[PDB]
Formats: C-alpha cells, sequence, structure tokens
RNA sequence: UGAAAUCCCCGGGCUCAACCUGGGAACUGCAUCCAAAACUACUGAGCUAGAGUACGGUAGAGGGUGGUGGAAUUUCCUGUGUAGCGGUGAAAUGCGUAGAUAUAGGAAGGAACACCAGUGGCGAAGGCGACCACCUGGACUGAUACUGACACUGAGGUGCGAAAGCGUGGGGAGCAAACAGGAUUAGAUACCCUGGUAGUCCACGCCGUAAACGAUGUCGACUAGCCGUUGGGAUCCUUGAGAUCUUAGUGGCGCAGCUAACGCGAUAAGUCGACCGCCUGGGGAGUACGGCCGCAAGGUUAAAACUCAAAUGAAUUGACGGGGGCCCGCACAAGCGG
C-alpha cells in the first residue's frame, strides 16, 4: 500500500521537476505537508494553496529557474529506519537551505536551539 | 449465494437499515456462503480452482472478525453467539 | 530490518600456511630429499624435502641454495612461502639452522669471506 | 556518575629526545529530574480517498461431474478384385493350394478435438481448446447505497505445482525410453527403416521437481507521445464504413531517465516507498555428513579439506562455418589428348 506519504510530495515534486510540468497536485495532509510551506518559502513563493473541503488537495506551483530546476536532489526521507533523529548532527551540504525537520513542536530548519525530524535539500 | 437468500441475510444483520456493509452483515454473508459451498466439495473433491475461491472467503471472514472482536466485543459476541461460530 | 534480524556475517580468511599454527618458523625432520618438476612453462630439477613438522603435520619445503647436503634425516627449520612453479608446496628451508655453503657473496642466507 | 594511568592540547624537568610530570580537555556513555509537543508510538472520538459489502450487466479454452457428436487412424468381418512396397542422402521386414496396400460397404474400440484460431482470451502459477446440460470460482463493468483503515507484506507454516517416475486397480487406437532385428559407417553401442512392452489414457494415492522464464518478488504512488488489439462504459450530425475521450488487460515503437553494454522505457530495468527472499571469485558442489520428508527414484536444508589466478557479462575487430543472400572467372558440358 501507499504507506510513506510525505516521500510521495517529495517524488511528485521530483518528477515534475524532471518534467517540465508547472503545477503538482497531491491530496497531502497537515503540517508534513507544510513542509510544501519551508520548501516555497526558503526557496520561492507559490500560490501552494491547500484548495479542497473534503480532499484537501494541495498545488505547488513549481517554476523553472532559469534553464533547468533549482530542485536537483531533494528525497532523504525516513519512514522506518532510513532516518534522522538527530541532535546536531544534521545536514551541512553547502550550509545553505539545509534540510526539512519534522519533529514534536514546528517544522523549520537550522535557525532555533536545536532538535531532529526529517526531509531534504532544494539543491 | 442466491438473489434471495444473499437478501434475506443481509435482512436480520441489518443494523440501521440501509446498511449492508457492517463487519456483521459482511461475516453473515460470507459464512453462509462458506456452508452452502461446503456441499460442493464433498461431491466435487478434485475442484482445487473453486477450493481457492472458498479460502479466499474463510480468510475474508477472519480478517473481519479480528477487526470487529478488536474494535466492540459486544457486537462481537452477538455475532458469534449467531452463524455458529468459534 | 533483514539486517536486523540477521546482520552481516564477515567471511573469515584461513591462513595459506596451515601448518606452523601462527609461529614464524618451526622445525621438523627431513623424511626425503628429492627434486621435482615445475608447472608447465618452466622446466628445471628442483630440490623439494618431504618433512614431518613437529607438530606432527608433514609438508613439503623448498631448499633454496645452489646445492645443499639436507641428507634424509635433517633437522630443518622451515618458513612460510609458496614456491609458485612447484605444485603443492608451501614452505621454504631456511639456510642456516643446517647449512649455507657455497659462495653466495650477494647473501642471505649464506657463508662470510 | 563515567577510577587512575593512557590518548589529546597547553606547560614544567631530563644537556636534547625518549621518558617523567602539572593543569586542562576528552571519556562520544549511563541514570535521575525539569520543560517542549513539528513527527513513526499509545488512548479517546471521527472522516472517506486505501480496503471490503449489497445491486444490475456483459466477456471468457477458469475449475468439477456427467452425456452427445463428427472427422481420422487401427483391428475385425464380408463383396470387388490381380502382382506387388522406384521410401530416399540407398536397400533390406509383413503377401499369392492363407489373395497382396483396397472397395461405393458394415461393426468395434480407445485417444485426440481440423476449420474457428487471433503479439486472442481465462487462471495465483502449473495450466486450460469440439458441443450441450448441471454444480461452482474469480475478474471486468455501470450507477447507487453501506462499513469506516477493516490495509500492505510476510521468517515459520500450510496449500496448489509441466513432464517423466511410483505404488493399486481398469484401459490400450495411435505413438513409443527399453529391446529385437534391417541398414549406414573403422566401429555405430546412435541419427534413418520395420516392429514393439513400460509409459502416454481413466480412477484414487504419492512424489514436489523443470531453461517451473518475462532468466525480472509482491503492493502503492508518480513520469513525453504515437500505432494496433481484447472485455466493458460514456460522449459524437449520425447513417456507422465509423470517431473521440475513459477504464481493465494484451502487444509494437520511442522522449526523459537509467544501464557495463545489450537494452528497459505507464506491463520500467525511470523516479521513489513498505516488506520479504537472495548473492559474496572459479572449481570442489547444490556434493559429502546430519536432520526432515518419500514406498522408491530421490528431494529439501547444507558444508569443509584441497586446488587455481582467474572464471564471468556485454560489445568490438578479424579469422572461420557441412549459415544465408548477391557476384565473378573454359569453374560447370562445346569440335582436344596421356
Amino acid at each position: 500500500s501507499m504507506q510513506d506519504p510525505l516521500a510521495d510530495m517529495l517524488t511528485r515534486i521530483r518528477n515534475a521537476q524532471m518534467a517540465e510540468k508547472t503545477v503538482v497536485s497531491m491530496p497531502s495532509s497537515k503540517l508534513k505537508a507544510a513542509v510544501a510551506k519551508v520548501l516555497k518559502d526558503e526557496g520561492y513563493i507559490a500560490d501552494f494553496q491547500i484548495s479542497s473541503e473534503v480532499k484537501p488537495q494541495l498545488s505547488i506551483e513549481l517554476k523553472y529557474f532559469e534553464g533547468k530546476p533549482v530542485i536537483e536532489e531533494v528525497k532523504r526521507i525516513s519512514r522506518p529506519g532510513l532516518r534522522q533523529y538527530k541532535s546536531v548532527e544534521q545536514l551541512v551540504r553547502g550550509g545553505l537551505g539545509v534540510s526539512i525537520v519534522s519533529t514534536n513542536k514546528g517544522v523549520m530548519t537550522d535557525r532555533a536551539a536545536r532538535a531532529a525530524g526529517v526531509g531534504g535539500e532544494v539543491v | 449465494l442466491s438473489v434471495e437468500e444473499k437478501a434475506q441475510i443481509v435482512n436480520e444483520y441489518k443494523q440501521a437499515e440501509g446498511d449492508t456493509g457492517s463487519p456483521e452483515v459482511q461475516v453473515a454473508l460470507l459464512s453462509a456462503n462458506i456452508n452452502k459451498l461446503q456441499d460442493h466439495f464433498k461431491a466435487n473433491g478434485k475442484d482445487h480452482h473453486s477450493r481457492r475461491g472458498l479460502i479466499r472467503m474463510v480468510n475474508q471472514r477472519r480478517k473481519l472478525l479480528d477487526y470487529l472482536k478488536g474494535k466492540d466485543v459486544s457486537r462481537y459476541t452477538a455475532l458469534i453467539g449467531r452463524l455458529g461460530l468459534r | 530490518n533483514q539486517l536486523v534480524r540477521k546482520p552481516r556475517k564477515r567471511m573469515v580468511d584461513k591462513s595459506d600456511v596451515p601448518a606452523l599454527q601462527n609461529c614464524p618458523q618451526r622445525r621438523g625432520v627431513c623424511t626425503r630429499v628429492y627434486t621435482t618438476t615445475p608447472k608447465k612453462p618452466n622446466s628445471a630439477l628442483r630440490k623439494v624435502c618431504r618433512v614431518r613438522l613437529t607438530n606432527g603435520f608433514e609438508v613439503s619445503s623448498y631448499i633454496g641454495g645452489e646445492g645443499h647436503n639436507l641428507q634424509e634425516h635433517s633437522v630443518v627449520l622451515i618458513r612460510g612461502g609458496r614456491v609458485k612453479d612447484l605444485p603443492g608446496v608451501r614452505y621454504h628451508t631456511v639456510r642456516g639452522s643446517l647449512d649455507t655453503s657455497g659462495v653466495k657473496d650477494r647473501k642471505q642466507r649464506s657463508k662470510y669471506g
């Protein structure tokens, strides 16, 4: 069955950055599909517009950042054992746009004290 | 299996009349069909391709009962006291 | 999860020097001293000594001199090291618990003018 | 709390350095306590998108039990009839005071179902082809109503598994391991011929294996197109001779991407996820020994000693072929001569 929904975000995003698709819609959920808010605050804007009533599908407005897209590699999820539960030992790839974090209080990255979760990089 | 058998096994397991889908009705529709097919496989014992459609009905009933037992044992004890199960 | 339920077992590597069990040298006694012929590209008449080692093991050692005198019950030390031509030998008789002789002058294991 | 030494950074003493030493850091750990509540737990209530139920409607070699057919082979009777059996890389066995391939004929018996037949269909796989009836499984499909995560996978386990084999009993046309001859060849133990018992067929029981293959685990989500086809459905001026989109299958190309290459490419070998099985150089070897299973044949689980520096994949150039296609020359035979 389908049993990792935010790796299905990051794959529907990735396969449409791999195409030249403008918009990705997907029936995804609360705060870990305000992973999408983090990913398209730090990053760019979208409309991003979670929009229905009882099948609330969110629609990332991907855009193509001149020539070839800015998402090169995203996924890096955890679902079992694939995992980040870190205490700062978390990603630093260029030290930039770093890594969505998915735990106990609020989805953010690298600004406050500590407490890791999981996601993956813009570039 | 018949049209009027399957309408009447619905009728005494209903639980809020529009219902045909509760695990009461489904276990009762399965248990009746399992019993009536046991006549077939005494007479037709070489039919393995239809045993598999029966073993699917046994396993579909066991999952529905494990569902209902973990969820509401009062509906489980009443259903198991009907149907001659366990 | 498959790794958690049985982990990755590392493969042991056996010694290619089975006799002299984790020892650098190990003396024996020469059962028989003889010559055998090399593997297919090579040709010589190379002196071996079948030695019965003091572990009860019984191996064939090479005599790497330019002429020796290990006379059929000598008390050689052997050491590890295969001789690629001779099929099925794995050891060298060291040269200097019994005999060393010759000229060698470009030495060990040798004699000393 | 993690002893001290050690290790490490900064110093001090050894004539320098080993070494000795002070102080720090580190000991990534552990337990307790206090706080937070993005998230994979748990507890309470929900929701309908996964999954299942009711209801029509088709399509199908899905299965099981019986029965009925028709074509052909063989073997039997009876009729008509007269020398034979110029297969093939080449001939040898069954026939005429016993009629010889054989009739325009009849009967019996098994066994397989031409045409339809289709990169067609159905089934979990193995598989399943005549027709009709009965008993039955699953899919596909259309709307509507219901249940409300009931799901996915699956070590063990337990079922079902081509063929051939194996008991035990029917059956026995045709075909035919074994085997008899007859050829062919140094031989021929074979390929060819003429026969032909097991077996193939039916019933019940066993085995449990195959190049059991798509050499590709199952489930789910996403990612350019074009051309067929099967079962549905819906829209299209509509005659359909039809057309378009939509689903579930089955195929042919091919963009991205991946790949060692070949190639795969919405039926992924792409992009990801959940779980399982498996692999670790070639031989030894899927073999010994043990255990389990089998009536047996044997299966399954499964090594080491020893041995060698390799085996192996895919593509490239050549050479070669009792591979194919083109082409040539007194190469093939016209009015030469040992």
